[PDB]
């Protein structure tokens, strides 16, 4: 537990190191230095909008992977003594890239509302881009996270499901409905993500 | 919990679908009824060849006989368990070593039993069970001296760590190998549990019943088998293995016990073996108390198939090929014996 | 033919025990038939005829012995092509014959060389020791001819320094050695090699002096043999081992030649041998699958069989008879029947890698649609779609063409190479993929990541400063620039066939191929889709379901059609209607569909594409969501009704269930699969940037280079560059395109109308040809 | 220079390829395609007075090719040579 120790200690450390740093700010009346404000508005909307395209993509095919890592893993192993689960359970493979698919989909449409400024001044970058950097970003997050999540519920329930066919060729059939019901979150995802963004206008 | 979800199958994925596999073709009780019809030890061969087994016995002489079958059924588990073992990484490598320490700690009584009667050791290897080789050089060409023996043991050994039980060689030639084997095994079984719990998760979820049952079914029948010999009550509560549920007050009274009656009241305050002693009759014509353990021991094996990302599946799958061997050599006994009354003896799984 | 399976029926046939081997010979020629277990209560190992199986599989054992001799040695194997029937007669008898003897011959005939050259190898030790050991006897002779112990042997080479200080450090100074080089080295008489060897003489005083010196030379694994005791003896001895040496040489040379002999006539019917075996090998064991005399002496036996060949299936039963000169004739008869038949697609050589490819996925029903036909177009079609491009689609297709030119020759010899074997089988696959993908590489205008220009652009650079506001000093200031339509003459129209080449130079490449072939892939997908839905249409039509083609079939495609074909026409709309003038305000698809499902036709932003979107939309919608329910509720309540209260299992709860996971299963498909054909551009675009990439990175190199030392330079860039687009390009990205055409066509399009629950069709075949 | 069929084999066919691919590419050079513009090697100072400069570099690039597709013909003529030794 050599790397978990090291990560335990950074985030310790780090979170000592803010509530320390919290503390002082607001005893010594320091707070207005704590400038929440000119950390969101300074910090370019371009930093937000591409670190949210990016996460869309990114973490969409990250949940694909593991899932179809972890899915992919239990249908080799139970194929050595039947075969047909290679034929068959190549569905969840399919939903866990559906996932990947849908990230792209919303990576596709997140950065289709981008568009450059020609300012610096906050008053002149305005509540129009700014707010459109923040959603887009956010749009990323729930897009990529929620089809990261759903990537690897699924390979986990393709895998049980592999597992389950490799002894009684008639359970896929009724355990593919659990893949179904992981699949919608990714669907969730992509619809909130388009609702974020709707509204959403760069320039 | 642990989450092993997420990354089981990054290491451990293929094995558990190739053990859960080689679990599907284990007899089914269906199959089980098929070689218990046979009428000679041919036909159970001819009708064992429509399942899993094939033809693992079609090459061996033609006049077959229960030790051929036992051989080869110990065979084909010692490959597919070697297999296995080859395939799989540190933390399932020492899980599948510690399952093979069980069959290690009789084969290194066999040979400490030899020795001291001053037997060549190269000459006791064959019979030592094949899961449980002792491949490294250390601890042969011995010249028959337990001193030596017990410093290969020591240094060139897995089993090093269970040998610190004992103070020293002389304990070898002191103590009794039956007190020697099951202190082994009750340092074995602790460490074995400690190691599960370490590994947590449905590992440790579905690993810890077996070996809680193991230690409650050793402490049962080291109480009950205790009772005319010249064990003392002090050096018995030693053999008890301190994983099972009994550890609170249970061994103790375990330990004070003087006969059955009484190791069945202790085993009253819990229910399941409570069932296991009840169905116990021990007379003549119906189960005795080591074929209920059996049952449950086996029916917990299956159990442990109800999980899915854990080690427990190979352990469960080890011994339920285990009995399911046992449980075809005791068919082809009892055809060879002509004993068909008994032939039902067999426990079945799944 | 290929468009659904053939009408399978079964059949039963009595026929009597003696004509029952040929008449079944006679079936497994002509292929037809496919026999069935009669006798499943006792295993395969205990049936009637298991005797006779054991016995051909022996005889197969022994062919495999004298064919892997044959291998063992040079000779080769025949080939004549022809494939005799096995002598139904007892004729098993004489083949057991011959083939015993052609064991036992080539047994004794290797033990018997074995032996002799053990023998012949040892003697010439022995002449060697001897002729060293007069020659060793030859300082002064002058006797004619006890105490004195001597022996003699041959020891390996450079061992004489360790074996020389072993005999002085043990018989310490009290024995004598002589040796001497044997030139010519031999052959060691059982470790088998070539090895030089040193011929020596040792002389001990008394007994123990030669049990030492005996057992030292034991453990350097010499070899000693006798020796003559007198003049006398050693020439005698000597002639008697040279005349054994020469006799022991005749005999292994004619041994030899025997086993050659014996050996070359094999070789010349090993394969008709083994055809014959294997057949009545395979004949027995099917034998065995029909009823035996334990219920009648007449044999009984139960196939399925083509209903067009049941004519032909009683011409070879009468060849069976005449053959067998039974006079009774056997009887073939039909049966009305219950099982489920399997399904026979009757392919052929071009067709072969079509259907396994569709087959791959599950084997189609019996009788249903079944995908090949329009998979031999469509599966290349989409695969080219991706992996569009002209030159990689010419190297493509004249590699299958060389395949299909050539398949003959590659059939003869075949090799073990799994990777090869699956291309060639799947040849045909491959030469249209090329095809196709020629053509989708001049639609692309893209040959090795460049274009074309065969009919000229029609963006003409010109009108920008003509009439537009351009100059050499605009051209100086801007680094890029770019280009517009809405001054008079720079687009002059669409190109004729395929993207315009300017493109390729244009910077702005990218942002328009993207859009293109995304609505390309919407397109197609769309359009694929709706085709296997007709096809399910036409599967319920035929196997008689009104119920899915009322409901099911007709809620999908107005489902489908109303929510996305209504995108493939706004596409093509929009393509059609907005131009550069109008580019300033010309809605996205993507935000009009989004909105056509949220409800949330704005007042602001982007305006409508036609009139009355709001309505025609909203219509679209509420039609859509009404499919819905259309699909869930009706059947189930249908089957209920005139399955339990007509005639009154049916469990109306699992039935619900089953029809809500159909219809939710469905629904969110038709997104998923709207989707997943977005797959077709992804693979589009990476192909044309990686192989853009590629070119820049390799060739580029070799182009840019003012001296003229650059064209030497072009030969190995250019070697470069071909090894690595035949291996990154037309390897691998050729096979993620093959086989995501294939996903597409299993999931997309197959889950529309194939349900491949079948069996594939097993017949007695003989293919032991091989 | 005996060597593997296999070998003499690839060898010709990379050598037919390349005689093509680089022919051609020559032609299109010397046609002065402007699509291989990208792969001229000029400098500023080739824009000066007009496109003389440019087409000049073009049939330099074309003449590279043109050797290159020589030198293949050759390699291509050993390989064959060696088939035929084989
Ligand atoms: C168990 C842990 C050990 C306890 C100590 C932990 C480490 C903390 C020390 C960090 C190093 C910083 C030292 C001072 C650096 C100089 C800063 C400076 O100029 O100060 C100006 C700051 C800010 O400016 P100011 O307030 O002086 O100026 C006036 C500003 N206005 C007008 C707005 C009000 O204030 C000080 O003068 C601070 C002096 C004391 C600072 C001592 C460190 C603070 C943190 C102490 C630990 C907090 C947790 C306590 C409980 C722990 C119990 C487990
Ligand atoms: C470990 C899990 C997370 C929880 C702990 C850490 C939370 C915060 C970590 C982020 C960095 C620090 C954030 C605060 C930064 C300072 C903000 C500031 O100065 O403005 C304050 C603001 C404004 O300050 P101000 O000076 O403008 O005051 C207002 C003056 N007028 C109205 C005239 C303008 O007000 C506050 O005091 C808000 C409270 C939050 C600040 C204190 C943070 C507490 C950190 C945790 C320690 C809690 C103490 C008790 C310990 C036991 C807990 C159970
Ligand atoms: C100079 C190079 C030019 C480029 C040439 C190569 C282009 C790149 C794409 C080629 C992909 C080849 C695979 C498809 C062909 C096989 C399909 C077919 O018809 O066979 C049915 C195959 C094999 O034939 P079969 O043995 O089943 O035949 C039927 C026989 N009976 C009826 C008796 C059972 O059948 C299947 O199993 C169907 C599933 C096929 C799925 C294909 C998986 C991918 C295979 C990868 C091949 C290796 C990669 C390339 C390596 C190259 C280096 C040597
Ligand atoms: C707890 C007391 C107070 C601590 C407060 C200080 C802050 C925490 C610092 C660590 C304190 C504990 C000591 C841990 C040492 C490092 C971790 C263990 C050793 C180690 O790193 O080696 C192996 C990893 O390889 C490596 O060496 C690779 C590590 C280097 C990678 C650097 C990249 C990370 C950068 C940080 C930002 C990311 C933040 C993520 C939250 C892990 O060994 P094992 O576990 O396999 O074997 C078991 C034994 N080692
Ligand atoms: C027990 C545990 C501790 C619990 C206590 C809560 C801890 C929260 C930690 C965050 C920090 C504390 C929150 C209050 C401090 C806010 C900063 C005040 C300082 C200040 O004056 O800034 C104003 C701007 O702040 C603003 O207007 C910023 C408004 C937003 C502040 C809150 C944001 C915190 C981050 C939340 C992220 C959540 C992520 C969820 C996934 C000035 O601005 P001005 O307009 O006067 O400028 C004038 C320029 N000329
Ligand atoms: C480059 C730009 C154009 C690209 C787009 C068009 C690409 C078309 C691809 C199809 C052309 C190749 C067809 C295979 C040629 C090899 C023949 C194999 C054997 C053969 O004759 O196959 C038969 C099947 O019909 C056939 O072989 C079919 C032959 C007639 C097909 C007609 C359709 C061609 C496409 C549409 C017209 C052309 C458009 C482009 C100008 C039956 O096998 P067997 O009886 O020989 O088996 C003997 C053992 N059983
Ligand atoms: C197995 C195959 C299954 C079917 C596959 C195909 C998919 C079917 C999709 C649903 C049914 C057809 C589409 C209905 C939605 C409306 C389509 C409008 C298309 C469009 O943009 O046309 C403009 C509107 O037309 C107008 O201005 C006229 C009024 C609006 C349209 C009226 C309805 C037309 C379609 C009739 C039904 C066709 C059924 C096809 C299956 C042209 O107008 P513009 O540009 O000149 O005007 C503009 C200034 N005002
Ligand atoms: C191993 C098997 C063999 C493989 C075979 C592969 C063959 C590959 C050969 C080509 C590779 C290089 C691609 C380069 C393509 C660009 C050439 C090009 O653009 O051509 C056309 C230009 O010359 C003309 O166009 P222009 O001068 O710009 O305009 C004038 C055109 N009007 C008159 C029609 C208006
Ligand atoms: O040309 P341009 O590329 O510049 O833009 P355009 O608009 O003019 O043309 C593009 C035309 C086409 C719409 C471009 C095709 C692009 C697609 C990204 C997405 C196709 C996928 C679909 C329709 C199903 C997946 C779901 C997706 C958004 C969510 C919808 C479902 C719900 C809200 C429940
Ligand atoms: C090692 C990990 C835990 C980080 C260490 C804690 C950090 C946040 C601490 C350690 C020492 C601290 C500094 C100590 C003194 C001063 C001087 C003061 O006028 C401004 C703040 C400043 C510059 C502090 C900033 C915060 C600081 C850098
Ligand atoms: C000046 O430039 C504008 C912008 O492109 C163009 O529309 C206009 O026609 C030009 N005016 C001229 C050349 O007089």
């Amino acid at each position: 537990t050599g790397l978990e120790l090291l990560y335990l200690g950074i985030f310790v450390a780090f979170w000592a190191c803010m509530i320390v740093v919290g503390i002082c700010y607001t005893i010594f009346d320091l707070g207005f230095r704590f400038d929440v404000a000119w950390f969101l508005t300074e910090t370019s909307p371009f930093m937000w909008s591409n670190l949210g395209i990016g996460l869309a993509i990114s973490l969409s095919v990250v949940g694909a992977a593991w899932g179809i890592y972890i899915t992919g893993s239990s249908i080799i192993g139970g194929g050595v003594k039947a075969p047909r689960i290679k034929t068959k359970n190549l569905v969840s493979i399919i939903f866990c890239e559906a996932v990947a698919i849908y990230g792209i989909i919303m990576a596709i449409v997140i950065s289709n509302m981008a568009e450059p400024f020609s300012a610096t001044d906050p008053k002149a970058i305005g509540h129009r881009n700014y707010h459109a950097g923040y959603s887009m970003f956010g749009a990323g997050l729930t897009v990529g996270l929620s089809n990261l999540f759903c990537g690897v519920c699924v390979g986990i329930v393709g895998s049980g499901a592999a597992l389950a066919d490799a002894q009684n060729p008639s359970l896929f059939v009724k355990i593919l409905i659990v893949e179904i019901f992981g699949s919608a979150i990714g669907l969730f995802g992509v619809i909130v993500a388009i609702l974020q963004t709707s509204r959403v206008k760069m320039g | 919990s642990f989450f092993p979800e997420l990354y089981f199958n990054v290491d451990n994925g293929y094995l558990e679908g190739l053990v859960r596999g080689l679990k599907a073709g284990v007899l089914s009780q269906a199959d089980y009824l098929n070689l218990v019809q046979c009428e000679t030890l041919e036909d159970l061969k001819l009708h064992l060849q429509s399942t899993d087994y094939g033809n693992f016995l079609a090459n061996e002489a033609s006049p077959l006989t229960v030790s051929v079958i036992d051989d080869k059924l110990k065979e084909k588990m010692v490959v597919e368990f070697r297999h296995m073992r080859n395939h799989a990484y540190e933390p399932l490598a020492s899980f599948l070593d510690f399952i093979t320490y069980s069959y290690m700690i009789d084969n290194v009584i066999l040979l400490i039993t030899g020795t001291l009667h001053q037997r060549s050791i190269a000459e006791l290897v064959p019979k030592c069970h094949p899961l449980g080789s002792f491949e490294q050089m250390e601890a042969v060409n011995i010249a028959q001296t337990p001193a030596e023996l017990y410093n290969a043991i020591l240094v060139d050994t897995p089993l090093a760590a269970f040998f610190q039980d004992c103070i020293s060689e002389q304990d070898l030639d002191e103590m009794n190998i039956e007190i020697i084997r099951n202190t082994l095994y009750k340092a074995y079984l602790e460490s074995f549990y400690k190691f599960c719990t370490l590994l947590g998760g449905t590992t440790a979820d579905a690993m810890c019943p077996i070996l809680e049952f193991e230690a409650d079914r050793r402490a049962f029948i080291i109480t009950i088998n205790s009772f005319g010999t010249e064990l003392s009550k002090e050096d018995r509560a030693k053999l008890f293995p301190h994983c099972g549920r009994l550890y609170p007050e249970g061994l103790a009274q375990l330990a004070r016990a003087d006969d059955y009656e009484q190791v069945k009241n202790v085993a009253d305050y819990y229910p399941e073996y409570k069932l296991l002693f009840e169905g116990a009759g021990s007379n003549p014509g119906d189960k005795t108390l080591e074929d209920r353990f059996f049952e449950h021991e086996v029916k917990l094996n299956k159990l442990a198939f109800l999980n899915q990302f854990h080690f427990g599946v190979f352990y469960a799958f080890v011994k339920l090929k285990e009995q399911e061997c046992r449980n075809i050599v005791w068919i082809a006994e009892c055809i060879a014996q002509r004993h068909r009354a008994k032939i039902d003896n067999y426990i079945p799984i799944f | 033919e290929l468009f659904r399976s053939e009408e399978m029926t079964l059949a039963q046939l009595f026929l009597q025990s003696e004509a029952a081997y040929c008449c079944v010979s006679e079936l497994e020629e002509l292929g037809k038939v496919q026999f069935r277990d009669l006798n499943p209560d006792v295993n395969v190992f205990q049936r009637k005829f298991v005797n006779e199986v054991r016995r051909c599989e022996e005889m197969d054992r022994k062919l495999r012995f004298v064919e892997k001799e044959i291998r063992k040695a040079n000779i080769p194997i025949m080939d004549t092509g022809e494939n005799p029937e096995v002598p139904f007669p007892r004729d098993m008898i004489d083949l057991e014959a011959n083939f015993e003897k052609i064991e036992n011959e080539l047994k004794e005939i290797n033990t018997n060389q074995e032996a002799l050259k053990r023998n012949f190898l040892e003697l010439t030790e022995l002449k060697f020791i001897l002729r060293k050991t007069q020659q060793f006897f030859d300082e002064m002779a002058d006797p004619d001819l006890l105490r004195l112990g001597f022996v003699a042997g041959v020891i390996n080479r450079e061992r004489i320094p360790t074996f020389e200080r072993m005999l002085w450090r043990v018989c310490r100074g009290n024995v004598f050695l002589r040796q001497a080089e044997i030139e010519n080295p031999l052959e060691d008489p059982v470790t088998g090699d070539y090895v030089h060897k040193s011929v020596f003489i040792i002389f001990f005083q008394g007994d123990q002096l030669k049990n030492r010196v005996k057992k030292i030379c034991e453990g350097f694994r010499a070899s000693l043999y006798p020796c003559p005791e007198t003049p006398q003896e050693r020439k005698e001895m000597a002639s008697g081992v040279n005349t054994r040496i020469d006799d022991l040489q005749m005999v292994l040379n004619q041994t030899e030649d025997h086993r050659q002999r014996v050996l070359q006539a094999a070789a010349k019917n090993i394969r008709v041998w083994f055809i014959k075996v294997r057949k009545m090998k395979a004949i027995y064991h099917t034998l065995n699958l029909c009823n035996i005399d334990v219920t009648q002496k007449c044999l009984i036996a139960e196939v399925w069989c083509p209903v067009t060949d049941l004519d032909s299936i009683q011409f070879a039963l009468r060849r069976g008879t005449e053959h067998s000169g039974s006079t009774v004739p056997s009887i073939l008869n039909r049966m009305q029947t219950n099982q489920t038949p399997p399904t026979y697609n009757k392919t052929n050589k071009f067709t072969h890698g079509f259907q396994n490819i569709v087959d791959a996925y599950g084997i189609g029903t019996y009788r249903e649609i079944n995908p090949a036909p329009y998979t031999v177009i469509t599966f290349p079609f989409l695969f080219a779609v991706m992996f569009g491009d002209f030159g990689h689609g010419i190297l493509m297709t004249l590699f299958a063409v060389w395949m299909v030119l050539r398949e003959s020759r590659i059939l003869s010899q075949k090799n073990e190479n799994e990777m090869f074997s699956m291309v060639f089988s799947g040849r045909y696959i491959i030469l249209l993929m090329g095809l196709f993908s020629i053509y989708t590489g001049l639609i692309y205008n893209d040959c090795f990541s460049k274009s074309l220009n065969i009919f000229g652009s029609s963006w003409s650079v010109r009108p920008m400063f003509t009439i537009g506001n351009w100059t050499e000093e605009t051209l100086l200031g801007s680094s890029v620039l770019q280009l517009n339509p809405a001054i008079p003459g720079v687009f002059g129209g669409p190109y004729p066939f395929g993207i315009d080449p300017i493109w390729n130079i244009a910077t702005n490449k990218l942002t328009f191929l993207n859009s293109f072939k995304m609505k390309m892939s919407v397109i197609l997908g769309i359009i694929h889709m709706l085709f296997g839905v007709s096809l399910s249409l036409f599967n319920h039509i035929y196997f008689k379901k009104p119920l899915n083609i009322y409901f099911g079939f007709i809620p999908e495609i107005i489902f489908m059609s109303s929510l996305f074909g209504y995108l493939v026409i706004l596409i093509f709309y929009k393509w059609t209607a907005y131009d550069a003038h109008s580019s300033r305000n010309a809605p996205s698809l993507l935000i009009h569909f989004i909105n056509m499902f949220l409800f949330s036709y704005p007042e602001s932003g982007n305006a409508m594409l036609y009139s009355g979107q709001k309505g025609i939309q909203c219509f679209l919608i509420v039609v859509a969501m009404l499919c819905v329910p259309w699909m869930l509720l009706f059947k189930p309540l249908i089957l209920r009704h005139q399955y339990l209260r007509k005639k009154h299992v049916f469990d109306f709860g699992d039935t619900m269930v089953h029809q809500a996971i159909h219809t939710i299963e469905y629904c969110l498909g038709c997104i998923s699969n709207t989707a997943s054909y977005l797959r077709l551009w992804a693979l589009s675009l990476a192909h044309a940037q990686l192989s853009e990439v590629l070119w820049t990175m390799v060739i580029h190199i070799g182009l840019h280079v003012r001296s003229l030392a650059g064209g030497l330079g072009l030969f190995f860039i250019f070697a470069a560059f071909a090894t690595l687009t035949v291996a990154i390009l037309l390897i691998m990205e050729g096979l993620s395109a093959f086989l995501h055409a294939l996903r597409l066509h299993w999931v997309e399009f197959q889950n529309k109308f194939y349900t491949g629950t079948g069996f594939k069709f097993l017949p007695f075949s003989f293919e032991h040809i091989r | 220079l005996c060597c593997g069929p296999k070998l003499a084999a690839c060898g010709i066919v990379l050598s037919a390829w390349g005689v093509i691919m680089l022919i051609m590419l020559g032609i299109f050079f010397n046609v002065h395609s402007a699509v291989l513009i990208e792969d001229v090697p000029f400098t500023e100072k080739d824009f000066e007075n007009g496109p003389q400069n440019i087409y000049n570099l073009y049939e330099q690039v074309s003449y590279n090719c043109f050797i290159a597709a020589g030198l293949y013909l050759l390699l291509g003529g050993f390989s064959f040579c060696q088939v035929r030794l084989n």
